[PDB]
């Protein structure tokens, strides 16, 4: 506990306080950006889930689970919360396939279940995602993963209930075979000669994964903003401790060298 | 300094230079020294180790932090 060690650590933690403050501001700016994408996902998803409310498409009786998390880290209690929701839902169906979108939930689930994971999307969270990326992943699910055979499909996303609250959430995807089995299906005049469930299923997959991405993105950035806020506050507090240690070290050092200057000046001839 | 005497570096000098390998014409005898220093709280800035480290031909610095993670020694 020198003066030099304490001064160096005080300088490094003043840099950490300043850098976490800047990161909080930049994350707040991207959050004000991505609220637009969250609203544009939700106001559009209502215009297709309202149909599924009125056409009651309740499924009955080998499952696909898809999670939407980040490629980066440093957002706090998201990367293990949604993994734990995967764990609760996954002990029920241990033979179900998993396609993770995001690096961190991949390094979660590959550590605990390297047999389930069959596809992993990487390269997502650099921006608010658009329809092109989610639609392209929606094509990749029905080109190599063969989700049309799957009876039941669920998407796990991260739901920002408010700014300081969050939620892992399940969102089911009804397959096209289920839609004709819907008790409320024949109210809607649909064609037999146009394959409208066989395309509406893919469009449902597209917009539901788009809502999942443009909602988990805003959830990530809100929780990351809260984490950098706690980092800036704890950095301020521990600077208010180390400044007191710095001052006590400086005073003890000046006194504990003035003692051994004076001590020579009394033991003279 | 630190109320140590003025020549404690000279004290460690004429101890840790009496141990050296002789040449052949003296018979290739040898005395090899391992002084051991207790320090204060993981520190090398103190006046006794800063005298001795400048004298001795190296160091085997033995942090307790590495001891508690199983690295024995």
């Amino acid at each position: 506990a020198t003066l030099k060690e304490v001064e160096m650590r005080l300088k490094s933690i003043k840099n950490i306080e300043k850098i976490t403050k800047t990161m909080k501001i930049v994350a707040s700016t991207r959050l004000s950006k991505a609220e637009k994408a969250k609203i544009s996902a939700k106001k559009m998803d209502e215009a297709e889930q309202l149909f599924y409310k009125n056409a009651e498409t309740k499924n009955l009786d080998k499952e696909l689970i898809v999670a939407i998390t980040s490629d980066k880290g440093l957002c706090g209690s998201i990367h293990s919360q949604l993994a734990k929701a995967v764990r609760r839902h996954l002990n029920d169906q241990p033979n179900a396939d998993i396609v993770t979108i995001g690096d961190k939930i991949k390094m979660q689930l590959l550590r605990t279940h390297p047999n389930n994971i069959k596809l992993s999307i990487n390269g997502i969270g650099k921006d608010a995602p658009t329809f092109q990326e989610s639609a392209l992943i929606a094509d990749k699910l029905l080109s190599v993963m063969k989700a049309g055979t799957y009876p039941k499909i669920s998407i796990f996303y991260n739901d920002p209930v408010s700014s300081l609250s969050f939620e892992p959430s399940e969102k089911p995807i009804f397959n096209a075979k289920t839609i004709e089995q819907s008790p409320s299906f024949g109210k809607f005049e649909i064609d037999t000669d146009a394959n409208v469930p066989r395309d509406l299923f893919e469009y449902t997959l597209a917009n539901q994964m788009l809502t999942a991405m443009a909602q988990g993105y805003a959830a990530e950035i809100s929780a990351r903003r809260n984490a950098m806020d706690n980092a800036s506050k704890n950095a301020g507090d521990m600077i208010n401790r180390y400044s007191i240690l710095y001052n006590r070290t400086r005073q003890a050092v000046i006194t504990n060298e003035l003692v051994d200057i004076i001590t020579g000046a009394s033991s003279l001839g | 300094r630190e109320a140590y005497p003025g020549d404690v570096f000279y004290l460690h000098s004429r101890l840790l230079e009496r141990a050296a390998k002789l040449s052949e014409k003296e018979g290739s005898g040898s005395l090899t020294a391992l002084p051991v220093i207790e320090t204060q709280g993981g520190d090398v800035s103190a006046y006794i180790p800063t005298n001795v480290i400048s004298i001795t031909d190296g160091q085997i610095f033995l942090e307790a932090e590495l001891f508690y993670k199983g690295i024995r020694p």
